[PDB]
Parts: C-alpha cells; structure tokens; sequence
RNA sequence: UCUGGUGACUAUAGCAAGGAGGUCACACCUGUUCCCAUGCCGAACACAGAAGUUAAGCUCCUUAGCGUCGAUGGUAGUCGAACUUACGUUCCGCUAGAGUAGAACGUUGCCAGGC
RNA sequence: CUGGGGCGGUCGCCUCCUAAAAGGUAACGGAGGCGCUCAAAGGUUCCCUCAGAAUGGUUGGAAAUCAUUCAUAGAGUGUAA
RNA sequence: UUAUUGGAGGUAGAGCACUGUUUGGACGAGGGGCCGGUUACCGAAUUCAGACAAACUCCGAAUGCCAAUUAAUU
C-alpha cells in the first residue's frame, strides 16, 4: 500500500502504555492499593506508581503523594494483551465508531479514553467501589498520521 | 518626623588576582581568590576550599583561555 | 513516531565524563577498551605527547578463533601484555572507555593482570 | 497622565543630560515630526497639554504618535525641611530629550496643517524644536 | 539542638564533640572513631 | 551618471576631515567585484544631483584616477541636524 | 589516498535540506540457555548469536537556508594639550558597538588495517 | 551619633548598587537578610538529566497525571542577594 | 620614567540576546455582538517596525593596574 523499497523500512508499533489517571487520594489510600490492584487485574505487571511532581494549590497535592500508576508492555505481554482488547472492549463498548476520526497528535498516537466499562473484562461488578478509566497510548513508528491512518485501519473501528 | 531604613553593608572581601602573568612564584602562593568558579584551575595549580586557586610546585604563571569563554590559570615548571 | 538514539554517542559522553581525572602520563600509561560487536580492541596512549605505544585486536590474524567472544577477550589481554613487556611493563591506568566493569571488558582486564601489569 | 504601571525601583538616580540623542531620530510613522533643537526634561503633563492642543487643531483628522515616554520618577523633599534625613517621596514622572529627537509625528493630514498644528504644540515644551520632513535621498 | 560528648570504652577521656537534635534522633548513637591511645578504631558511645 | 572622484591621501586626521566637509566635499570609499579598498572624495551638490535624476537604487559610472567603474550606492551616515550627508559607501557590481 | 581507533584546536568545525554508498570495517538485526538487568518492561543494560537489510545511524558528494566568523571606511566615546563656563569649542594620539563587502558545508597529530 | 540640641531612629555580622573596567573608598544615601539547620541535606562508587511551551488524551479546577517535538538551564541548587 | 611584550578586569559608549518598562501595526486561538456563530469589545499568545535602565548586558574602549627585558635615561 506504501511500495517501500526495502523490507526493513516499515511502520510497526512500538509501546503501549497503561496508564491510569489521578486517583486523588485525600482518604483514597486503601482504593489506591485497589486502583494497584485493578491495573494488576488488567494488565500483567505491577504498574509503576507515578507520583507527582509539583505541590500546586487548590488540590489536595504536595510533594510526593502517589497521584498515579502506569505499566508499559512492548513485547509478547503488549502482544498478548493487544489481541484480547480487539475483541472484549468493541463488543464490551456498543459504540458507533469506538474511537475517534482522529486522535493522533500528528504523530501515530491512539490515546483511546476508558470510562470502567470494559475494565474488569476478566473479573464482574463485586469488589469495585468507584469508577475510573485507563488511558491506553500505541506508540509506533509510523512518520505521520496518514501513513498510520494504514496502520490504525489494520484491526480498528476509525 | 521622618527617618531612614537603609545604613547596612558588609565589610569588604579583597578578592581579584594576586600573582602577574609571567611572574615566578613559589611552590604554595595564592594566585586568584574569587567566589565560585570564574577561573578554573588548570596545570599544577590546586582549587581551595573556599575556591581559591593556589600554586602547587614553584614557576611561572600563564593565565588561558579553555574554551570558547572560559579561562584557567597554569604554572609551567622552568624557570 | 519514536526515536532510538545509537548507543556509541551516548557512550563517548559517558567516557568523556570519566576520562577529566585520568591520563597517561609516560612512567604510567593508558589503555583503553573499544568493543564494537564482533571484536574488542586494545591500545596503549600516553597521552602528554598523544602518542600511542602498542595495540592488539580480536580481528587480528594471530589471534583468531570462535571461542566465546570472551575467551576471545582474553586472549586479547595476554597478547597486550607481551607487547607492553618489551618496554613499559610498569603500572597503567585502566581505562574502561565508557563501559561497565564486567563481562567482557573485565575479562580483558583480569588477562593483563594475570600477564605482567601492575594495575 | 502616561506613566508606568509599576517599577522596580522607586527612587533612582537623575539621568544624565549633556551629549547627543542616542537613536530614534527618524520620522518612521507619520509624515510630519518635530525635532528638538536644545536638551530638557518633559514631565507628562507637558506632553498631556501639547498632545491635546495638537488634535483639536486637527479636527480629529489623521493619526497622531508620540515618541517620548516618561519612564523616570523624581522625587521632592516637602515644604521647609533640613537637609538630609533620607530621599523623599515621589513627584512625577520625566523623560529625557537631547538635540535631535523627534518628539511627535502627524499624519494623515495637509501639509499647511501640519506646521500650524505643531507649532501650536511647540509653545508648550520647555525645548527649542523644529519642523521636518520625511527624509528621502 | 544540643551540644554532644561521644566516649570511648578505655580510651582514658572524652575527646570527640558533634551535635544532634533530640526530636530526629532521641536515642544514644554510637560510631567508630579514632582514639590515639590504642592506635586503633574503638566504639565510642554518646554518654 | 557621470560623477568625479578624487583619491584621498594616508591617514586624514580630524581636522582635515571637518575642514573637507566645509567645502563641498564629503568622504567615501568603493569596494566590491574585481577592485580593492579606494577611499575618495565626492563634491556635495553634484552627488545630489546624480541621484535625483537616477534615483535612489541606480547604476553611476564614477572614474577614480584614469578608470571609470560601474558603481552602485550601499549605504550613507547622514546627520539629522544641519541636514547633509556625512559619509557615502559606493559598490562596484559589474 | 581509503576505513577505523584515539588526541589537539574560540561552530570557519554547528544545524537544516538534497543525492549516492556496504557481509571488509560499523550498525540495525536473531535470541534470553548462562554472568547480569529493569520503582513495570531482555526497551534500556548484560550475554549468546549471525538468518536478514543499506531503510536508519554512519560515511562521501551538493547548497550559503538558519547559526557562527568578519575587514576597509566613517561615526560615538576618550588620554594629553590649548581656549573658555558654554547641556561647550579647537588641535593631536588611540579607536568602538551597530551596519556593509566578504569567509565558511572543518583543519591536523599517532597507530592498525585496507590500498 | 545627630546639617544646633531635644523628640524620633540607629549602634555587631552577610550580600548587591552608589564605587569613576585592579583592590580600596563617605553620607540620618538606595534595597534586603542573620543570631540557624542536616545523622543525612555528610564521604565514596555507579547510573540519570530539567523547567517551560506546543500537540493528543476519562477525571481535566486552564494547568495535577500520561505520551510526543523543541526547550542553555530560563529548572533545581536547606535558608537573603 | 619611557619604549616594547604579556595579562587581570566589564566603566564610558552602544545594544535588546535575558530581566523589567513602553509605543504603533498585523496575525490568528479564546471569551465575546448576536439569531451556538457573524460584527464590536476584551485580555492572552506569536510576529513587523521603533524606544528606556544605577541595582539589564549578546558586546565593549580610552586611561589606569600587575609584571619581565645583558633595553635606554635618571
Ligand atoms: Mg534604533
Ligand atoms: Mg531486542
Ligand atoms: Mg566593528
Ligand atoms: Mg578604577
Ligand atoms: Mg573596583
Ligand atoms: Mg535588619
Ligand atoms: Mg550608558
Ligand atoms: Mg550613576
Ligand atoms: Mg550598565
């Protein structure tokens, strides 16, 4: 579709990233080891917990203060976990297009919203006390969007 | 009745070079004194505690540039 | 899209970072490690004149076989040696290039300290 | 009534006067300017009185710039005091002109309009000043 | 902030003087330090 | 387009500088393709009069010596006050 | 001369763009069995490899587009001298910043290999 | 001490400007800080490199967090400059 | 004391590359006239041109300062 002149020189992903989100923990701190937990029920690694960088007003923030978590996956794990997430989050969802008409940042990012409705694909409505929403980024090494508009058609509802 | 809020200073530190370039010095002489770094120290001469740039054997001295705006002190062994 | 930086750049910052306190000097010399993939490298610089004084290699015909890559290394290090025993056979300094100390390049070290030098 | 909206420093020492003009010494905006012949301070109230007898002449015509700004505050000790307990509270507000610059420019106007309007203004400043062209050549 | 007095075990006197604050570390800290009358390392304990 | 020059000599001083710009006269220098740094005199009033009848960007055959050069004008200082032209850079462009 | 390793030099050495180059060197690349490794990820680091590729790094050409360098001439300022009290003038030395012409797509020491 | 004296204010130490391209240099001249802290915020050996801006993205207080391109330190450097 | 060499340092002057100040003109994003939007208005950003500084500097003198020469005069 792109008639490259060496087979070397192709786009393909690269990383994926889960992370989550805030999680504001004022008094959240036994949800945070289950917002742990829930990305530790997504995903197969325990997930790094980005905390924050600034101690800005207004917000119940400081120096420190774990106000995040994130795990990439790059190879057979993001191999894994891509196919099962083609199949349990678009029947899972219902929606008309699923994504967007376009969400890249003139770079080949998908950066697909989640609102806890196909989290906990594994595990029902027992445990879960709140709701939340993962943030889930492909990373990949297409030059612009047009040439990953190929790439995102390849198994996506654009 | 009007008055004033402004009379402090601080006593004055003799900083600046202390040695000449191509002037023979003895193996322990201070050459620059200075706060912070605005020479660095290059051959055969220490850099204090306190930042003072110091002769390590006796010489003569050469001051030199070191790269595009940076500048170094040397003592070079015959004299 | 997503950048990989090579890695000999970011090495030679890494090995002009170390190389600020050591140098040879002529009564205590430097050697210096170059591995690329496939070979490793070794040679010795004094470097208040810049001039260098003995080499040995991995693609070199004396010493050429499919070992490990690091019986390969080894023999490196005893090869240098010889050579650094005709004159120079004092202390050196060690210079690791910008590596870390282990595996390959610490199997070239502990050949020139079992060969001679007295680093 | 120009001045600044906040300074660094409130009290400062008096600006220098005697040499030539450091730049700005062209027409560029307008059509028309008046030059400075001799050295002074403006304190904005000068320049409020000169720039309001300069537009109604005018009609409400063309455009009019000014060149000058007063940056510099001055102070003034109050009445009948000995010398020296401090500097004193601020006063106003000058700048500084030397033989050379352009002080105002028209445009957008006649040129028969032009010179009456600034020489209207030019019984106003404290500076002998002067009616230029825009230069060409 | 108080001033402190580390003393050794047999080392005859009290020669090392450091400080510390009481709300960080309340309890009696201990090092190894220098006492020339063994010309060795000694435990030296704050009294 | 057919102006005057008259090669100055080493090293004006000031005074023979302000005692040039009495008369008519004011310095230049010509630099550019295929000739080297000559530094001459102009009068005032034929310079003007050259320009005002081939513009401001136009092409002046000048003679410095026996030669006579293809000459465009690149920059000149002016003096606001008392209204004259104080120095004028000339470049030859064949 | 070509390639590589390693030093010296204020970017004239940089940045951008365009075009060619390879199993000799270099690198992407293959793999996680072993030393070793990731606040998670054999990505990185380390090790074991040599199927694949010049696409990228890299190297060689092309360009003055950005950055850098930059005279001559004039001017501002000023040491000394001479008149004067003017927001000064005159003489003689020194001589900017800005701007213009122009330079420039590196120069070079040591070793090994390939010539 | 004091542009008479009194009333008012100040008296030791650190850093800038005045200070006239070495150093030094006054006034009741102009601006600010100190009378500590740290058992690691010390020593050594290895790794790493920012704020900010732009662009995308559930919560989005606009900016918290995440990815991406630039970004001469503009970040940060216990405490004033 | 002078001649010749070498060096330290940031004044005068200039300049806007940082920090602050400021005048006009454009550009578009936002609120914003409306009937959510136009248009007007607002503030912020980015650019073109042009100005200011003792506690601003990408630059940077003259003079003075420190020294060394079997130099020359004292
Ligand atoms: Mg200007
Ligand atoms: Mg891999
Ligand atoms: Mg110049
Ligand atoms: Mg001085
Ligand atoms: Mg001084
Ligand atoms: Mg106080
Ligand atoms: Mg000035
Ligand atoms: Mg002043
Ligand atoms: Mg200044």
């Amino acid at each position: 579709k792109f008639n490259y002149s060496s087979v070397m020189e192709v786009p393909k992903i690269d990383k994926i990233v889960v992370n989550m989100g805030v999680g504001d923990a004022v008094q959240n701190s036994k949800v945070l080891d289950n917002a742990v937990e829930e990305l530790e029920l997504i995903t197969g690694q325990k997930p790094l917990v980005t905390k924050a960088k600034k101690s800005i007003a207004t917000f119940r923030l400081r120096e420190g203060m774990p106000i995040g978590a994130k795990v990439t996956l790059r190879g057979e794990r993001m191999y894994e976990f891509l196919d099962k997430l083609i199949s349990v989050s678009l029947p899972r969802v219902r929606d008309f297009q699923g994504v967007s008409k376009k969400a890249f940042d003139g770079r080949g990012n998908y950066t697909l919203g989640v609102k806890e409705q196909l989290i906990f694909p594994e595990i029902d409505y027992d445990k879960v006390s709140k709701v939340r929403g993962m943030d889930i980024v492909i990373v990949t090494t297409a030059n612009t969007d047009e040439e990953a508009r190929e790439l995102l058609a390849n198994f996506g509802m654009p | 009745v009007s008055s004033t809020k402004n009379g402090r200073d601080s006593e004055s530190k003799r900083l600046g070079a202390k040695r000449a370039d191509g002037q023979f010095v003895t193996g322990g002489s201070i050459l620059y004194r200075q706060r912070g770094t605005k020479i660095y120290p290059g051959e055969n001469v220490g850099r204090g505690g306190d930042d003072t740039l110091f002769a390590k054997i006796d010489g003569v001295v050469k001051f030199e540039r070191k790269g595009r705006d940076k500048k170094q002190v040397s003592v070079y062994a015959v004299a | 899209m997503i950048s990989k930086i090579d890695k000999n750049k970011v090495r030679l910052k890494r090995h002009a970072r170390v190389r600020t306190n050591l140098s040879g000097t002529a009564e205590k010399p430097r050697l210096n490690v170059y591995r690329s993939n496939k070979h490793i490298y070794a040679q010795i610089i004094d470097d208040n004149k810049g001039v260098t004084l003995a080499q040995a290699s991995s693609k070199d015909s004396d010493i050429a076989t499919t070992a490990t890559k690091v019986e390969l290394a080894t023999k490196v290090g005893e090869a240098i040696a010889k050579k650094a025993a005709d004159k120079g056979i004092k202390e050196i300094v060690f210079d690791r290039g910008g590596y870390l100390y282990h595996g390959r390049v610490k199997a070239l070290a502990e050949a020139a300290r079992e060969s001679g030098l007295e680093f | 009534m120009l001045l600044p909206k906040r300074v660094k420093y409130r009290r400062q020492h008096r600006p220098k006067t005697t040499g030539r003009s450091k730049g700005g010494n062209y027409v560029t905006f307008g059509e028309f300017g008046l030059q400075a012949t001799t050295t002074s301070w403006i304190t904005s109230r000068q320049i409020e009185s000169a720039r309001i007898a300069m537009t109604r002449y005018m009609k409400r015509g063309g455009k009019v710039w000014i060149k000058i700004f007063p940056h510099t505050p001055y102070t003034k000790k109050p009445l009948e005091v000995r010398m020296g307990a401090g500097k004193g509270a601020v006063e106003g507000w000058i700048a500084v002109v030397k033989p050379g610059r352009i002080l105002f420019e028209v445009a957008g106007v006649s040129e028969e309009v032009a010179r009456e309007a600034l020489r209207l203004a030019s019984h106003k400043l404290p500076v002998k000043t002067k009616f230029v062209k825009r230069e060409e050549l | 902030r108080v001033n402190v007095t580390l003393a050794c075990t047999e080392c005859g006197d009290r020669n090392y003087i450091t400080t510390k604050n009481k709300r960080n570390n309340p309890e009696r800290i201990e090092m190894k330090k220098y006492c020339p009358r063994l010309n060795k390392y000694t435990l030296h304990r704050e009294t | 387009a057919s102006l005057k020059s008259i090669i100055r000599q080493g090293k004006q001083t000031r005074s023979d500088l302000k005692q040039l710009r009495k008369s008519g006269k004011v310095p230049a220098v010509v630099y550019g393709y295929g000739t080297k740094n000559v530094s001459v005199k102009v009068d005032e009033v034929e310079f003007i009069k050259v320009i005002r009848e081939v513009g401001r960007n136009g092409v002046i055959e000048l003679g410095v010596g026996s030669k006579t050069i293809k000459v465009m004008v690149a920059d000149y200082q002016f003096d606001p006050l008392k209204n004259q032209i104080t120095h004028i850079d000339f470049l030859a462009i064949n």
